[PDB]
This record gives C-alpha cells, structure tokens and sequence, in this order.
C-alpha cells in the first residue's frame, strides 16, 4: 500500500474543501484521516467509513470510492487551516501506513512582500577574526521566498545558510539568510547584496565595509 | 411495564457484551497475523482466511450496527404490538451476531492450531477445552435458532412471553460460552508469544 | 491519557529508549503504535504492540534497530531505537487504536518525545552587537555556534518588548546553531536610550549580556 495525497488544497472560508488519498487496498474500514496543527499531535477526524469521534465538527465527513478516499469539509473555517493524513492498515500484515500529508490553506490574507534588513559583520565579530552578513526577512505572505546573494553583483553561492520560513504570530512569515566569509574577503569587495525573491518579485538591500 | 422494559434492558446489556466480544476478538486477529508475520506457517491459505476473517467482521459490523438501530426502536417503544415484535427480532439480531463471532472466533482457533504446529505439550490440554466449549456453544446455538423459531411462528399466529423469556437465557449462555473460548484463545496466543525468539 | 518522557540528545551510534504512560482505561484493552515526524516531515508509523499478547510487528525499515515493549503494573509502553542516526532525528509520537471494536484509527496520542540525533557537543553561543546606522532603525544581536537549542534572548532586562523579533535558528553545516534578535526603534532613541540583549543557554549555563551601540 502506498497513499497518495495532494500536497497541497486551497479554499475560501464557506467553500468546501476536498482531500484526496489514492492508493489504499480492501478492506478500506481499516482507513482513517487525522487533522494536526503545528507543534500539536494528530488528532483523529475520520475513521472507517464515514464515522465521526465525540467532539468533531459535522461539517467533517469522509467517503470512498475504489482506491480513492475523500475527506469533504463543507462551510470551511478559517481554524480549519492544518495538515491533513490519511492513514491505513495492510490487511495480511497489519503494516501501517500514512499518506504523505496535504496541507489546507483558507485564503483570506492579503500578498505581502517581505520587510529586509541586512546587518554588516561587528567590529567585535571581525576582531574574533570572524564575518557573517545577517539577512533578516518577515512580514511576508505566502510563506515562501528564495535568496540570493551577490558580492559586487556577482552571484556568491559558499558560506551561505539560509532558514526555512516560519509563522509569525501575525500569521504572516519569517526566515533569515547568513552569509560567512573572512575578514579578509568582507573586506575587499565594495558592496554586498541580500536579494529576496517572493512571489516572482525582488527585495532588495545592500551593506558596505 | 416492568417485565417488558426489564428485556430491552437486558437485551442492551448483551448488545454491550457482544461489542466487548467483538473487540477482544478483534485484538486476537491482529496478535495471530503479528506471530504469523513472524513465524511464517505453510501462503495462500492465509490470504483466504484473511479474506474469511474480512468477510465476517464486516458481517459482525453491520448486526452490530443493525442491532443499535432495533434496540433505540424498542426503547422508543416502550415509551409509545410493535414492542413485542422488535423484542423478538432484537433475539434474532443477537443470534445472528453470536453464530457470525462463533465463525469468526474458530477462524482464529485455526490460526493459533497453525502457528502451535510450529512452535513444536499442553496443546492437548488446550484443544480438549476448546472442544468441549465450542460443542457447548453449538448446542447453545442450536437450541436458540429452535426456540427463535417458535418465537416468530407464534408471532406471527403467552407461550410467545414464556419463549422470549428463555430465548434471554439462552443468548447469555451462549455470550457467557463465548467468553470462555475467547479467554482460551487469548491463553494460547500469549502462550505462543512468551515461546518466540 | 498518554503522557511520553522528556526530550533526549543523543550522538550518533547511541540508543534512546522513549516511554509512554497510559492512564484511564483497561490496560488489556489497549493497542498502541509508535509513530515519528521530522521536522516539516509527515507522519511515518514504526511498528505496534497490543500489550495483552505482547505481540509485536514493525516497518521492515527498523527491523533489527526498534524494539517496542510494554509494562501492565506501570502501565507504561516503551519504544527503543538503536544505532541512531541524524537522519533519526524527530518527534515520537505513542498512540492508541482499536478505541472501540471498529475503531482502527489513532484516537489517542502522546504529547511526542523529541529527539535530536548530532556528533556536535554542547556548546554556549559567542553574542555579537547589530548596530544600528527620520522614522526608525533595526538594531539587534547576533547569537553565534551554540548547541543544543535552545536559547532565550530579552531586550533592556525584560523591559524592553515592543518591536523585539528573534529569529528561529540557523542549523550551520558545522552542526552548530546561530540566531538573531532584532528591536525596531525610533530613530531619536539612538543617543538617549541604552540597549542591552540578554541572552539564555541554560544547556551550558551561558547567561551573556550585550550592549548594542550606534
Ligand atoms: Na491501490
Ligand atoms: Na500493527
């Protein structure tokens, strides 16, 4: 058994959302669907066909048809926003099984583009003999972004470590990029640049030793 | 009406042993397949049982299910002929989901017989108890498709009060041999995971 | 319901054996699975025991590395997972199925036990001042090669809260974590007003305070 799911499944708050999981085998009553928000375990929503735990919402109802299992939410909340599995069980085996999860956005927040700030190396850090550049990078929305960064306007690929992005309490997201480099190789170019790409469009800043 | 009421009653309470049964059971099937996947007896004999043992669990479900519908019917009833009936297809209900777990529980009885072949002597011992309680509950269950017979004839047509009052004792004897079997096949898997590796 | 044991940090080659206490059902009725989660990852089941029987079966993936056990007097079920690697680096969940006959779902699950697998060693941060350089500026510290995490960083002793946003670490190559803690504020500031970053490694014992300077 192997359980496909779409990574990903969006919708407005009222519209219905629908979650597929491909894949599992007969009997399907071994199937079930789990709900879970970050930092918190999976909570059970559906299992079997269709049967609902003591203090799961109605709006929450699951089907199946052949290989194909649906989880429907009708009338979306936007607390409704999580990720989703499906699990199951091999029958001869009793090997479980879990799909690889879909994740369920409730639009609603406006496109932001990301606030940068980008920090030079401190005098106390290049007296460590040490150089990192800070790239910090929030307020944005989706919760995606690529960065690059440039020396002089080429393109520097080593010394680089950038973070995944992360809620704010704002709902909207953070990451930040470091950049390491010598003393020596800080400064000896004149300019250095954080570019922030999020959603097809630039943000830029730029520092000088 | 106190004897009337005092039947639906008792009729929940064997509805809730059965779902007890039905569980237990349940857990017996997963601990044969975990030592099957182990020890390996004999292939395509136990992807027919696995398929056997599919077949009548959803088949236990559905009289499960079936006998939740007909129990809240009857209570609804007694609060309104139509009780004397639902009381007696509330019989037949639980009969049938006694004679489908008496499948079900000698399909896990051929299992562990399997698996005991190959961690290989109080398997004697264990299969003579297994007879005797299984030639118990086949009587008890012979008997209760009797008396379920008479019952329906007449209600169709008290003897029909005196009928349902032994086909009460006659469910829980059958429930109460039933939980004999399942405490010796519980016996006998614990008995053959203590003996692994 | 199920409650796990602590965090653990474990090096490579090592074991980690990880609990559960089960309280307030029948313990024979029990039936559990251990299932893990990397960072950003899905779910990924291990294996299951039912505690009855003290049958046992487990993704083939750990045969011969993961060993779940189960107690009746403490009412305690336990995963262990030897031979560690980084790549074993997760959340631990316990969880209960078969909560009713036809119930083969996870209604129950433990709050998870992480559990970070790295050769690094512990280490406190080295703290490092972003100066600052109208309306406002971003003015912060920059905390550097610590182990494990995590560490707590406050402004002014606590009095300082509005516009503070520390950033989740950095994990560099080294193994080794940096981060950065930066305060908007108004440009006029910059010559009045004193700032000072106060910085927590409670695994090393490093309490650090810095004084961030125009
Ligand atoms: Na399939
Ligand atoms: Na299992």
């Amino acid at each position: 058994i192997e359980l496909t799911q779409p990574p990903s499944v969006s919708v407005v708050p009222g519209q219905t959302a629908r979650i597929s999981c491909s894949g599992d085998n007969i009997p399907y009553e071994y199937a079930s669907w789990y709900q879970q928000k970050p930092g918190q375990a999976p909570v059970l929503v559906i299992y079997g066909d269709n049967n609902r735990p003591s203090g799961i919402p109605e709006r929450f109802s699951g089907s199946n048809s052949g290989n194909t299992a649906t989880l429907t939410i009708s009338g979306t909340q936007a607390e409704d926003e999580a990720d989703y599995y499906c699990a199951s069980w091999d029958s001869m085996t009793v090997d479980g099984v879990f799909g690889g999860g879909t994740k369920l956005t409730v639009l609603g927040q406006p496109k932001a583009a990301p606030s940068v700030t980008l920090f030079p190396p401190s005098s106390e850090e290049l007296q460590a003999n040490k150089a990192t550049l800070v790239c910090l990078i929030s307020d944005f929305y989706p919760g995606a972004v690529t960065v690059a960064w440039k020396a002089d306007s080429s393109p520097v690929k080593a010394g680089v470590e950038t973070t995944t992005p992360s809620k704010q309490s704002n709902n909207k997201y953070a990451a930040s990029s470091y950049l390491s480099l010598t003393p020596e190789q800080w400064k000896s170019h004149r300019s250095y640049s954080c570019q922030v790409t999020h959603e097809g469009s630039t943000v830029e800043k730029t520092v000088a030793p | 009406m106190q004897l009337l009421s005092g039947i639906v009653q008792q009729q929940n309470n064997l509805l809730r042993a059965i779902e007890a049964q039905q569980h237990l059971l349940q857990l017996t099937v997963w601990g044969i397949k975990q030592l099957q996947a182990r020890i390996l007896a004999g292939h395509t004999t136990w992807m027919e049982w696995d398929r056997e043992i599919n077949n009548y669990t959803s088949l236990i479900h559905s009289l499960i299910e079936e006998s939740q519908n007909q129990q809240e019917k009857n209570e609804q009833e007694l609060l309104e002929g139509q009780l004397l009936s639902g009381i007696v297809q509330q019989q037949n209900n639980l009969l049938r989901a006694i004679e489908a777990q008496q499948h079900l529980l000698q399909l896990t009885v051929w299992g562990i017989k399997q698996l005991q072949a190959r961690i290989l002597t109080t398997w004697m011992e264990w299969d003579r108890e297994i007879n005797n309680y299984t030639s118990l509950i086949h009587s008890l269950i012979e008997e209760s498709q009797n008396q379920q017979e008479k019952n329906e004839q007449e209600l169709l047509e008290g003897q029909l009060l005196s009928g349902i009052v032994q086909q009460q004792n006659n469910l829980l004897r059958a429930i109460e041999a039933q939980q004999h079997l399942l405490q010796l096949t519980v016996w006998g898997i614990k008995q053959l995971q203590a003996r692994i590796l | 319901q199920l409650v796990q044991s602590g965090a653990e940090v474990k090096k490579p080659g090592s074991s980690v054996k990880v609990s559960c206490k089960a309280s307030g059902g029948t313990f024979n009725s029990y039936a559990f699975s251990w299932v893990r989660q990397a960072p950003g990852q899905g779910l990924e089941w291990m294996g299951s025991i039912i505690p009855i029987f003290g049958t046992t079966n487990y993704a083939q993936k750990f045969q011969g590395r993961v060993t779940i056990t189960a107690d009746e007097s403490t009412s305690t079920a336990y995963m262990e997972l030897s031979s560690l690697r980084s790549e074993d680096t997760a959340v631990y969940y316990c969880a209960r199925y078969f909560d009713t006959y036809n119930n083969y779902g996870f209604a129950n699950w433990g709050q998870g036990t992480l559990v970070t697998v790295s050769s690094a060693s512990t280490k406190g941060p080295s703290v490092f001042p972003l100066a600052p350089s109208g309306g406002t500026a971003a003015l912060g510290c920059l905390v550097k090669d610590y182990f494990p995490e995590p560490v707590t960083v406050s402004w002014n002793s606590g009095a300082l809260t509005s516009g503070v946003h520390t950033f989740p670490a950095v994990l560099q190559s080294s193994g080794l974590y940096s981060l950065s803690s930066v305060v908007t504020v108004p440009s006029s500031s910059l010559g009045t007003q004193t700032y000072i970053c106060n910085v927590n490694h409670k695994p090393s014992n490093t309490k650090v305070d810095k004084k961030v300077e125009p």
